[PDB]
RNA sequence: GCCCGUCGCUAGUACCGAUUGAAUGGCUUAGUGAGGCCUCAGGAUCUGCUUAGAGAAGGGGGCAACUCCAUCUCAGAGCGGA
RNA sequence: GGACUUUUACUUUGAAAAAAUUAGAGUGUUCAAAGCAGGCGUAUUGCUCGAAUAUAUUAGCAUGGAAUAAUAGAAUAGGACG
RNA sequence: UAUCUGGUUGAUCCUGCCAGUAGUCAUAUGCUUGUCUCAAAGAUUAAGCCAUGCAUGUCUAAGUAUAAGCAAUUUAUACAGUGAAACUGCGAAUGGCUCAUUAAAUCAGUUAUCGUUUAUUUGAUAGUUCCUUUACUACAUGGUAUAACUGUGGUAAUUCUAGAGCUAAUACAUGCUUAAAAUCUCGACCCUUUGGAAGAGAUGUAUUUAUUAGAUAAAAAAUCAAUGUCUUCGGACUCUUUGAUGAUUCAUAAUAACUUUUCGAAUCGCAUGGCCUUGUGCUGGCGAUGGUUCAUUCAAAUUUCUGCCCUAUCAACUUUCGAUGGUAGGAUAGUGGCCUACCAUGGUUUCAACGGGUAACGGGGAAUAAGGGUUCGAUUCCGGAGAGGGAGCCUGAGAAACGGCUACCA
């Protein structure tokens, strides 16, 4: 008897089971990002996959309605503040748009990359680690 | 369910509490008293979970049980007390007076008044009847009974209360117009002057408010609280003055007052 | 072992449902009775022990029972007890009258006293005028607030008579 | 429905605490007593005028009304002083998200101050417990007969 | 014991109804008291909540009041004459409310041959004004005199006396009194 | 070419079936009826209130006459309680 | 305050409305699952934002609507108003 | 977050099911297993059975202390510090577990009490107690009977207990009291009027009964019976007073009485002071426990409207031994066929009664993501039911209690 410890988990499987071409994707995708799982590529893509969601249902919901503006710009400023959104891009047509290399190159593993630093992505994800 | 519940669990305990989900498994279980349950603030809260003053319950009966804080003009040693709403938490060292009154977003807010306006309150006469021997009384929604007051007070008016005595002192009526806070409803803790009563016999009479905003709306007059006059109140309203500024309106003010 | 009750007759043993203030039964709860095995209360050789008690001395002394007396242990704590196991009157101060026990600490020897309950005192005095004044006080104090309203509700009536004068 | 005898019980049939003195020379032999129930209904002239005692009658009897008010198009008269409506409805099931005519029979007292037939419409007020089903008691006649005079025989 | 619930008893429609948790103390009920005459003997209950009740087995003496005479003596109870739920309560003379007794009668004939100096049937100065100040105001009536010759007064019981150990009354008058001698005598 | 039915072997499932077959559970007639509760009684003991005697106390205030309250102690008697 | 009121369905808005769940806002638990925290200086004797919003439907109450679909009304005139 | 793929033919295109595919707050099991945080878990089968231990007891300056208890000191020759045992008081009805029965029951949203109980908390609330009423009733305080204890005992055995000897109270059982005023009844006298009167009793609260007030829907009169205040003695009465609700016989009050008479402080702790007619007079500070009636608060009990899974290989059901209604009582905390008595023949049903099945507690919810749906919920919160099966009950505010008792079955 104590408040029930929430949880929910982040990632979407695919529906196919041995599709090639996606194979194909994933890995290079892992192998750009210097990733370790295809699950990697899953839990980011289903972020995607909710984000976008809510957008298409923002998207229905008429022009300056509450919702559609305080949860639209919402969405917006937080995706920008962490640098996935273009500035210019700026109201949420995109947003439905963006893409899931977009998403990856935000991640720690790839900026420490990015400016020199490591000058290659599985020295990224060790130096990382590595404290 | 053989006799009458003594605990009370987390997630039972009313929201406004603000309690949060673990730390824990039960909330203390208000006494009896002043005021419902569903609707009042335990010394124990107030004392640890709004002023810090306290870090365990431990620390809260070792305050109490040193006679520090005094409600209403009396001691109280009893760490559940029920407070509740338009009550007076003195704390006599330190010197502070506290007013329990609520919030916009319908909470128990923490709110500083003056040592003299910690000398009076205010209450809902929620009945007027006769009594034993022919003595009128007047009944007072933190139960306080007053025996022989102004015949012209009725049911759903407020009155002005001594604390140090018992009696009455100046009592206002349920008219068109009147300065109302709100008790209970998602409008609970709106204040907006009174437009007009809907009667509806038998059940349920209506009361239709507008704050100073120029925003309408309707709660039971089952849950509204006379206060005063237009612009005129008759305790210190807390920040905000109970407005209700939209999810736009605090996103923007919250938002505004940026610089560093 | 099982205990005889007095007034069950019966020479055998039966099994009886009992109560509080009852023999051969102290209870464990507010209210409870439990149903127990009883000998009655007619002699027969099937009994251990046989409990009697003297009303006569006969004209030979038994040994280590007419010969000693032993104590009765303690001795009256209450105010009239104390007098009435010497007859005073309510007059001769009990206080002094009182049973005092000698014991030894050693080479500390004390002396040690009851506590006469139900004595007459001079607080108990304090607190018997302070109800009848209480009393009277608030009765005063009701009549006068009383009096202030029926005030009230006249000079009202004149209110009317006025506001009625007034059209 | 009583009709007729008042008194034609094993017991006197009289209001309570409504002491006549015979003492004094009356003209209406019976003092009588009623009320008003309330919300508008207006306490009928036939309650006032009758004879009757029925202590379960809203306006002459010690039963107060309150709670729900309902209507109803009585179907049963066979039970004396009380009667049984159905109350229809039509219930809303979502998945094919439609209606089906449903309905309930409630019994509720009807004092002798209305006469009913079947067919009338009727409305009724909650009571307390009256017997072991009738929660509630008939407060206005929303109709008259559904003409039957206009049934008549020829020319 | 008795259970005044009505989870037995069949639903309105005479589907049977399933045992659904047992007896409770606060849905009971007590035995009758079924109270007689003579000899006081009356033994409390306890009732929910502390309270009593007062169970009134045996009483011989009642509060009965005069109605239109605005007084109400205490009176020797007869017997029971008449009930209108049990013949039973008759002939075993039992006391419930509502049953039809008789009562001593001397004792309102004391006090209406003092405040009326009338006397029933067949000197001092403020009397003489008083007794003078009243009269045509002491017809009494027909059939109430009648049982003062008698030396019994019909009376209904109005107490509940397995409830409240009192056994009150008030004099049969009247229409009442008209309906309850019919049926004395036509069953009689 | 396909293919149908009896017949024959192996294995599995269900069905009918003497035994008025068997078992479990839930209601229930009739008969029997523990126990607490209520009530009429009972009276192991154990005191109340009233009536009177005998031995002494304490005085409502007198020179003799006069007189209340409480308390203990046994032959003996009326009206209730535990 | 008196005097009376044809019955309904739909639809609108709203009151009344537990928390936890869910959708969702704020906040960089080092990330995240979460949590309802936390963030500012004079970090020597305090300053301070919070702890939102949304759903909550069938029924019941409350309110606008008068389309669509019913229901009742005057024909042996026992009609309508005064 | 709106997809399909293989398998019937020589080939084909359909119909169609099998198989593949994906997820499961969905169990199991096999193989493997390094770090952080998080952390469900004897539900399903068998509400089957249980060894041992533990899971309910509790004290303030303030009810009871002659421990033959410890401590001694610090004023205490009645008590006083501290405190075992015990008494008294309160609690043990919460909690925790389980999901067996339960299918209009529970539960849910929504009503009801003008239909009831209520420990406690908080706010109020009590001058009335005696008696033929001057030779008075303990009020400066009335009664014993009990544990513990001491001592004598019994049984193989238990939270078994007997006989004897003591003694406490906020236990048990009693029992005094307080101002004024008014209104009611009687009424000794005196005197004839139009009539008045010393003074005698009664009148706290609660209980029971009968009667009465409690107005108001706009305004005026004559007369019978009583009968109130003021005479400018034909006469007048003028001002007249009223609560709450949609709604009452409501709150509230008055009259005649009723009652093995409810309550109306025989309690406790810290201080000790004023004040003269110097009585240990007469008063008096803070606050504790109580106590009747009212309100509150925690509750409870019933209760209105609507909503439940499959089933016709269940079509009629309901009164044997209440089924539906009426009157009266009895019972209850209270309504009510809850029960009894008499009286009647009613109530439900194709708009599915009634019966059966549920490997059925109801909800908040969960899973599956075009949508519409389909499946699930024993299980952290709410509500309910039970404690091997039943039934019965004592105590109490509160239980048909089971870590309570009594009986039956096992
Ligand atoms: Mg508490
Ligand atoms: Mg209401
Ligand atoms: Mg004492
Ligand atoms: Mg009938
Ligand atoms: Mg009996
Ligand atoms: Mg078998
Ligand atoms: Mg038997
Ligand atoms: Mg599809
Ligand atoms: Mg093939
Ligand atoms: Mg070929
Ligand atoms: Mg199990
Ligand atoms: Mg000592
Ligand atoms: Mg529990
Ligand atoms: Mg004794
Ligand atoms: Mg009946
Ligand atoms: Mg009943
Ligand atoms: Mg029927
Ligand atoms: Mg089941
Ligand atoms: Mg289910
Ligand atoms: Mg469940
Ligand atoms: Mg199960
Ligand atoms: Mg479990
Ligand atoms: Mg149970
Ligand atoms: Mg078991
Ligand atoms: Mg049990
Ligand atoms: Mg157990
Ligand atoms: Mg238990
Ligand atoms: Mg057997």
């Amino acid at each position: 008897p104590r408040a029930p410890r929430t949880y929910s988990k982040t990632y979407s499987t695919p529906k196919r089971p041995y599709e090639s071409s996606r194979l194909d994707a994933e890995l290079k995708l892992a192998g750009e990002f210097g990733l370790k799982n295809k699950k990697e590529i899953y839990r980011i893509s289903f972020q995607l996959s909710k984000i976008r969601r809510a957008a298409r249902d923002l998207l229905t919901r008429d022009e300056k309605d509450p919702k559609r503006l305080f949860e639209g710009n919402a969405l917006i400023r937080r995706l920008v503040r962490v640098g996935v959104l273009s500035e210019d891009k700026k109201k949420l047509d995109y947003v439905l748009a963006l893409k899931v290399e977009d998403f990856l190159e935000r991640r720690l593993q790839t900026q420490v990359y990015k400016l020199g630093l490591a000058k290659s992505v599985h020295h990224a994800r060790v130096l990382i680690t590595q404290r | 369910a053989r006799g009458p519940k003594k605990h009370l669990k987390r997630l039972a305990a009313p929201h406004h509490w603000l309690l949060d989900k673990l730390s824990g498994c039960y909330a203390p279980r208000p006494s009896a008293g002043p005021h419902k349950l569903r609707e009042s603030l335990p010394l124990i809260v107030f004392l640890r979970n709004r002023l810090k003053y306290a870090l365990n319950g431990r620390e809260v009966k070792a305050i109490l049980m040193q006679r520090h804080v005094k409600v209403d003009g009396k001691v109280r040693t009893d760490t559940t007390y029920p407070a509740g709403f338009m009550d007076v938490i003195t704390l006599d060292a330190t010197n502070e007076n506290f007013r329990l009154v609520y919030d916009v977003k319908g909470r128990f807010a923490v709110h500083r008044i003056t040592d003299e306006e910690a000398s009076y309150k205010l209450g809902k006469v929620k009945k007027v009847q006769l009594g034993k021997k022919g003595v009128p009384y007047v009944v007072t929604h933190d139960g306080r009974t007053i025996r022989y007051p102004d015949p012209n007070i009725k049911v759903n008016d407020t009155v002005k209360i001594d604390l140090a005595s018992g009696k009455i002192t100046d009592f206002i009526k349920f008219d068109a117009g009147k300065l109302v806070y709100v008790t209970g409803g998602r409008n609970l803790g709106r204040i907006g002057t009174i437009v007009h009563k809907e009667r509806h016999d038998g059940g349920f009479d209506l009361v239709h408010i507008k704050d100073s905003l120029d925003n309408t709306f309707v709660t039971r007059l089952n849950n509204v609280f006379v206060i005063g006059e237009q612009g005129k109140p008759y305790i210190s309203l807390p920040k905000g003055k109970g407005i209700k500024l939209s999810i736009a309106e605090e996103r923007d003010r919250r938002r505004a007052q940026q610089g560093l | 072992g099982f205990p005889m009750k007095q007034g069950v007759l019966l020479p055998t043993r039966i099994k009886l449902l009992l109560t509080k203030n009852v023999s051969c039964y102290r209870p464990r709860r507010d209210g409870e009775r439990k149903r127990k095995s009883v000998r009655g209360a007619i002699v027969g050789p099937d009994l251990a022990v046989l409990a009697l008690v003297i009303v006569k001395k006969g004209e030979q002394e038994l040994e280590g029972l007419t010969d000693t007396t032993v104590p009765k242990r303690l001795g009256p704590k209450r105010a009239n007890n104390i007098r009435k196991f010497f007859g005073l009157s309510k007059e001769d101060d009990v206080r002094d009258f009182v049973i005092r026990r000698e014991v030894t600490k050693g080479e500390k020897t004390y002396t040690k006293a009851p506590k006469i309950q139900r004595l007459v005192t001079p607080q108990r005095l304090q607190r018997k005028r302070h109800q009848r004044a209480l009393k009277v006080r608030n009765a005063q104090a009701q009549r006068e607030a009383a009096a202030e309203y029926a005030q009230l509700l006249a000079k009202r009536l004149s209110e009317r008579k006025a506001e009625k004068a007034e059209i | 429905s009583t009709e007729l005898t008042v008194q034609s019980e094993r017991a006197f049939q009289k209001q309570p605490h409504i002491f006549n003195n015979p003492k004094v020379k009356t003209s209406k032999r019976t003092k009588r007593w009623y009320k008003n129930a309330g919300l508008g209904f207006k306490t009928p002239k036939t309650a006032i005028e009758g004879s009757y005692i029925d202590k379960k009658c809203p306006f002459t009897g010690l039963v107060s009304i309150r709670g729900k008010i309902l209507t109803g198009t009585v179907v049963s008269t066979k039970m004396h002083r009380t009667i049984v409506i159905r109350r229809a409805y039509l219930h809303y099931i979502p998945k094919y998200n439609r209606y089906e005519k449903r309905h309930k029979n409630v019994p509720v007292h009807v004092s002798p101050a209305f006469r009913v037939q079947v067919g009338d419409i009727v409305t009724v007020g909650q009571c307390r417990p009256i017997s072991k089903t009738v929660r509630f008691n008939v407060v206005k006649v929303s109709a008259a007969a559904g003409x039957x005079x206009x049934x008549x025989x020829x020319x | 014991g008795i259970s005044r619930d009505s989870r037995h008893k069949r639903s309105a429609t005479g589907a049977k109804r399933a045992q659904f948790r047992k007896k409770r103390k606060f849905e009971l009920g007590r035995q009758p008291a079924n109270t007689k005459i003579g000899a006081k003997r009356i033994h409390s209950v306890r009732t929910r909540g502390g309270n009593k009740k007062y169970r009134a087995l045996r009483i011989e003496t009642g509060n009965f009041s005069w109605a239109s005479e605005g007084i109400s003596k205490k009176t020797r109870i007869a017997g029971v004459v008449y009930h209108p739920s049990n013949n039973e309560l008759v002939r075993t003379n039992t006391l419930t409310k509502a049953a039809i007794v008789q009562i001593d009668a001397t004792p309102f004939r004391q006090w209406f041959e003092a405040h009326y100096g009338q006397t029933l049937g067949k000197k001092s100065k403020n009397a003489e004004r008083k007794w003078a100040a009243r009269a045509a105001s002491a017809k009494i009536e027909s059939s109430v005199e009648s049982q003062f010759s008698a030396g019994r007064l019909y009376a209904c019981i109005s107490s509940r006396p397995g409830q409240s150990g009192r056994c009150d009354g008030y004099i049969l008058e009247g229409e009442e009194l008209a309906f309850y001698l019919r049926r004395l005598t036509a069953k009689k």
